């Protein structure tokens, strides 16, 4: 029963490039980037 | 001799132990079943912990090493050394008891 | 005076025999070598240098087969 | 199904095709074969595709039931 | 090869020296299929018997052997451990094979076990398939392709090539010994070679085959790894050549046409018993009753007609030190080449191979320290009274039959 | 190294090449152009400081001077120097202007030195070539293309003209410096040992030696005249002369003029005259010593699993005849897989020369692939194999000579055999058997010695 799963596992990571278009990678590095804490003790 | 339990004993190449033929290495005041051609050792004991040795008739003709410990767990020990083994397997079960 | 004119090859030891084995077997000639100097040093005639280019295609086979 | 592979071979060579010889080859052998079950002989069931299924009945069904 | 209850026939990949015979008993279990071992020879009806016995209870239920003179329960029982076809003789064997042929087509037709199918001809095939009713076939051969051969294929009636494995990731983590390849090409003797390219018969194999630049080499091998007390073994494909290897030097040897009473003792002296280090052995003993299973392997002659036994004879010999490697390496293997003797026609096909095992390979023409070594053959005296004795060597010197 | 040492450091070629020209051109060398390049292209810091001791010294200074100020852990670098100190041929040792051994510097020389760093005057700003105030107005990249043209035009000379029908004298030019061969049983040269090396690390080094190439025959050609016209290019862009050089030039200038633009160096306009302008290699001569460029992403990847080395393929045109001249490999049916099956086609080139050095950096250094992406080292173990291809050609040796036998004593031999060394003759000796190999271009000679003794 592992080809039965196995098979429709590729099918869905075989289109990867279909997560690149959307900008999730993207939006949280300048999120993150101007996260500057102020603590000066 | 000196009175310091000197003279390295006897180390002997390629033995068996439950189906891994690694290498049992007899060094000074301490035993080490060191893991093939590596620097840690599996097996790591002393010449302590081991109470009665076990070897094989000259009927049997496998040759096998039991070291019985204290908690109840013996492992076995089988002889593999092409080399010089009639005149090995009698060396190590002496060497074991004639030098503490 | 007495000289001996001929060409210098540079070869190895195991190997000077192979050369002679064809100066047995080559009827081309009256000698293929005409003089042997030591076991890495022979001779050859030489208005024979582009008749030896011949016998190239059956020396380079087996030299790759070394 | 071979048409499956294909799709995804095209979008590989990004805005390619692979030249075009091996695509009319993709229609030789198929998934097919017997099971054996209740009918103590072969049970005629292979996988739940559709073209293994069609290149077939023109050779053992037309000679004997 | 079954993970979805379909069938699937190919040939998979998987180490010799980690449990050939293991992987298919393991495999009839989650299959549910009444199997049919098929072994290649008769070391493979102790192996596969092995594994019946602490993993399930078909030792002492279901066993059957036809070979090796058992008969064990011929009717009751289908699980059987046979040896492919070779129990078919004309006349000689005709009411024997008859009822072999016509009682396994009725209670049995499962699984088609199969192992080391990479020297078996199509002719054998042909009659494995007639005897018995098999649905199913299995593949259990490490090998890719058959008897070196690119041209014709014909592994589709026995199962294709299904799938292989990673050799990196088996290399390392401890199924198959650090292989060390490293090619030793010597130079041929002078006094040999004339005598190569003079005949025109079978009598210049042994020629080169005796190379006392080559013996001198054999026996530093063999001096290089007796102080490191490790498991080496010279191999040669021709018989009567390992002989002289073995009693110029004081070391004993083993060969085909012996006796089965000694070398029942004699190869229980390497593994079981062990009392002797450097023995010779060749394709006899080897595939008939034990594994060799040693580490350091020499090659003599690479032109003989088993261009391709010696493949799986590298993974079940090269054993590790241990069976559960880490990450370095210690097991080393040399090959004898002749020079100028027209051997590097197999010497090349062997680097298409190894690349794809994962293995170092390499070339070292010089070993740099031979002559300063105590050995044999030193002057050119002694090399030149071996002149006298290969040649008058009768070629008719194999077994006794007419 | 058959013929490319010199090329890599460029402070060493021209001090060798200084001194074997003439007195009377070495004259009018000392220039004020010429200043700026004998210590920039120097690299020790005690070769460069000597320059400003001799410029403010007006009276030659003794060596005790020089031997003080070393102070007392120093003296070990200066005999470092004392090798470079005559390779300039500018100082001079006199006998004791003031103390004992006093060195000084041409004074032909020194007057040029402060022209061009202190001092000025007049002349300096009126001739062309060293000057020329005229700015750029052009398209930049339309003349790119026309610079790589110039260094194609010689690959085609080096392989044996497969499209190209030009009348430039290039390949009996690049003969000489033993970068091209003549082919004996053809006409169109081929290539030397020495020539796949260029092919490869692609520097504008080289085309410096060409320029003073025509300047070794030392019959009716001036240094003067080419170190004046070599400094244009060297000032990076920004550096021409409109049609200043049209009026002050002769017969001489025009000649050099057209050979320095075939090189690749300057590009010049229609009918070889008009305005002028350096092409953008010119700028990586004044830079460093050698340079890379020409890609952006390096496409190809070579293979370090088996041994036959799949070479790169799919780049541009220039890798498309640079392997066929290497050793000619082979492709098959898809993007022109080169090498893949290299057995007997590297064999064929070795056989006309030890290129053994010339394959190895073209599989290590051909674009960067592996060594910025993997770890390891990138040659796995051909390092041994590629040596047994190149010790295959010399199991033989294709030489003549003569060889003297039957002699009568063991210590007469002896004195034979330093005749022949002496005089360069020798090839092999042989004290055992008494015979010696003897040149037949020394044969009238070896033999009055034999008569004598």
């Amino acid at each position: 029963r592992w080809e039965g799963g196995y098979e429709r596992t590729w099918e869905i990571l075989k289109e990867d490039e279909s997560g690149s278009l959307k900008a999730t990678i993207e939006d949280i590095l300048f999120k993150a980037k101007r996260k500057r804490v102020f603590e000066h003790h | 001799m000196a009175t310091s339990s000197e003279e390295v004993l006897l180390i002997v190449k390629k033995v068996r132990q439950k189906k891994q033929d690694g290498a049992l290495y007899l060094m000074a005041e301490r035993i080490a079943w060191a893991p093939e051609g590596k620097d840690r050792f599996t097996i790591s004991h002393m010449y302590a912990d081991i109470k009665c040795q076990k070897i094989s008739p000259e009927g049997k003709a496998k040759i096998q090493l039991q070291l019985v410990l204290h908690a109840g767990d013996t492992t076995n020990f089988h002889f593999s050394n092409e080399s010089t083994a009639v005149k090995e397997r009698d060396a190590v079960k002496d060497l074991l008891q004639q030098l503490l | 005076v007495n000289v001996l004119k001929g060409v210098l090859i540079e070869c190895d030891p195991a190997m000077k025999q192979f050369l002679l084995y064809l100066d047995e077997s080559n009827a081309l000639g009256k000698k293929f070598i005409i003089q042997d100097i030591d076991d890495t040093h022979v001779f050859v005639i030489a208005e024979l240098v582009n008749v030896l280019q011949e016998r190239v295609g059956e020396l380079m086979d087996q030299n790759a087969f070394s | 199904q071979t048409s499956d592979i294909t799709e995804y071979l095209r979008k590989l060579s990004k805005t390619g095709v692979p030249d075009g010889i091996m695509q009319f080859i993709k229609l030789c052998t198929v998934s097919y074969g017997k099971v054996k079950l209740v009918l103590k002989h072969n049970r005629y069931f292979v996988e739940s595709c559709h073209p293994d299924v069609i290149q077939h009945l023109l050779q053992d069904p037309v000679i004997r039931e | 090869m079954f993970g979805n209850g379909r069938a699937r026939s190919g040939v998979i990949v998987l180490p010799c020296g980690a449990g050939k015979s293991l992987v298919g008993v393991t495999a009839a279990c989650t299959v549910r299929k009444r199997c049919l071992v098929l072994g290649n020879s008769a070391v493979s009806v102790e192996q596969w018997k092995a594994q019946f016995k602490m993993w399930s209870t078909i030792d002492d239920s279901q066993i059957c052997r036809f070979t090796s003179d058992a008969k064990d329960k011929p009717i009751g029982c289908s699980v059987a451990i046979s040896t492919y076809s070779m129990l078919g003789h004309t006349t000689k064997r005709s009411w024997e094979a008859e009822r072999v042929m016509e009682w396994l087509k009725t209670q049995e037709w499962g699984l088609m076990i199969l192992d080391e199918v990479h020297t078996i001809p199509a002719k054998m095939f042909r009659r494995v398939l007639t005897i018995v009713q098999a649905h199913c076939k299995l593949g259990l051969t490490a090998t890719l392709v058959r008897e070196d051969d690119k041209i014709v294929d014909l592994n589709f009636l026995i199962g294709p090539k299904l799938y292989e494995a990673n050799w990196m990731e088996l290399q390392n983590n401890g199924y198959i010994a650090k292989v060390q390849c490293a090619e030793v090409w010597c130079p041929m003797s002078p006094e040999f070679y004339r005598e190569y390219v003079a005949i025109k018969t079978k009598k210049r194999i042994l020629l080169y085959t005796m190379n006392p630049n080559k013996f001198r080499a054999c026996q530093f091998l063999i001096k290089f790894h007796e102080r490191r007390n490790d498991k080496i073994i010279v191999f040669a494909d021709n018989v009567f050549a390992l002989k002289e290897y073995a009693i110029r030097l004081n070391k004993p040897y083993i060969y085909g046409p012996t006796s089965q009473g000694e070398r029942m003792q004699i190869l229980q002296n390497f593994k079981h018993n062990p009392k002797i280090n450097t023995i010779f052995i060749s394709k006899v003993g080897d595939t008939s009753f034990d594994l060799p299973e040693a580490n350091v392997l020499i090659q003599i002659s690479s032109h003989g007609g088993s261009r391709r036994q010696e493949a799986q004879r590298l993974g079940r010999v090269l054993r590790a030190k241990k069976g559960m490697v880490a990450e370095e390496y210690n097991a080393f293997f040399y090959s004898l080449v002749s020079q100028d003797t027209q051997e590097m026609a197999y010497s090349t096909k062997r680097q298409r191979f190894l690349v794809d095992q994962g293995y170092s390979f390499k070339v070292i023409t010089k070993l740099a320290g031979m002559e300063e070594e105590d050995l044999a053959f030193s002057t050119k005296e002694e090399q030149q009274q071996l002149l006298q004795k290969v040649l008058a060597a009768t070629d008719l010197d194999a077994e006794e039959e007419v | 190294s058959r013929g490319l040492n010199r090329v890599h450091l460029q402070c060493r070629n021209l001090q060798e090449f200084l001194g074997g020209l003439s007195p009377g051109v070495l004259d009018r060398l000392y220039g004020h152009p010429a200043t700026c390049l004998a210590v920039f292209r120097e690299l020790p810091s005690l070769a460069k400081n000597w320059v400003m001791r001799m410029l403010f010294l007006e009276q030659p200074l003794p060596q005790a001077a020089v031997a003080l100020w070393v102070k007392k852990e120093f003296s070990k670098a200066q005999e470092e120097s004392t090798g470079l100190l005559s390779g300039l041929r500018i100082w001079h040792t006199q006998l004791l202007p003031g103390g004992l051994q006093g060195l000084i510097l041409n004074p032909i020389f020194r007057q040029n030195l402060r022209i061009a760093l202190l001092g000025g005057g007049k002349a300096w700003s009126d001739d062309t070539s060293q000057l020329g105030p005229d700015k750029h107005a052009r398209d930049v990249p339309s003349l790119d293309k026309y610079a790589e043209e110039r260094w194609e035009v010689v690959l085609h000379f080096m392989v044996g003209s497969p499209s190209a029908a030009v009348s430039q004298d290039l390949a009996q030019l690049l003969s000489q410096a033993g970068l091209m061969k003549s082919t004996e049983p053809g006409e169109p040269p081929c290539i030397t040992s020495a020539g796949f090396q260029f092919l490869l690390l692609d520097t504008p080094a080289q085309l410096w030696y060409f320029m003073l190439q025509y300047l070794q025959t030392a019959q009716s050609r001036g240094m003067d005249l080419v170190e004046i016209l070599s400094f244009l290019f060297q000032l990076s862009f920004s550096t021409l002369g409109k049609d200043y050089s049209v009026e002050g030039m002769s017969d001489s200038l025009l000649n050099f003029l057209q050979h320095l633009r075939e090189f690749g160096l300057v590009f010049q306009r229609k009918r070889k005259s008009r305005r002028y302008y350096p092409t953008r290699l010119a700028i990586n001569l004044s830079s460093g010593v050698s340079g890379a460029g020409g890609t952006v992403h390096q496409p190809g990847f070579i293979v370090v699993e088996t041994n036959y080395r799949l070479y790169a393929y799919t780049e541009s045109e220039l890798q498309i005849a640079l392997i066929a001249l290497f050793s000619e490999m082979l492709y098959r049916f898809p993007n022109m897989v080169v090498a893949q099956v290299t057995r007997e086609s590297v064999q064929q080139a070795i056989a006309s020369g030890i290129t053994a050095q010339q394959i190895i950096h073209f599989l290590r250094t051909r674009a960067h692939p592996v060594m910025l992406k993997q770890t390891p080292v990138l040659p796995p173990t051909i390092t041994d194999q590629i040596r047994l291809w190149e010790l295959e050609r010399d199991r033989l040796r294709f030489t003549e000579g003569v060889l003297y036998n039957q002699f009568l004593s063991q210590v007469d031999f002896e004195l034979l055999l330093a005749h022949a060394r002496e005089l360069g003759v020798l090839v092999f000796e042989n004290s055992a058997k008494r015979l010696m190999v003897v040149t037949p271009a020394g044969h009238s000679d070896v033999k009055r010695f034999w008569k004598r003794q």
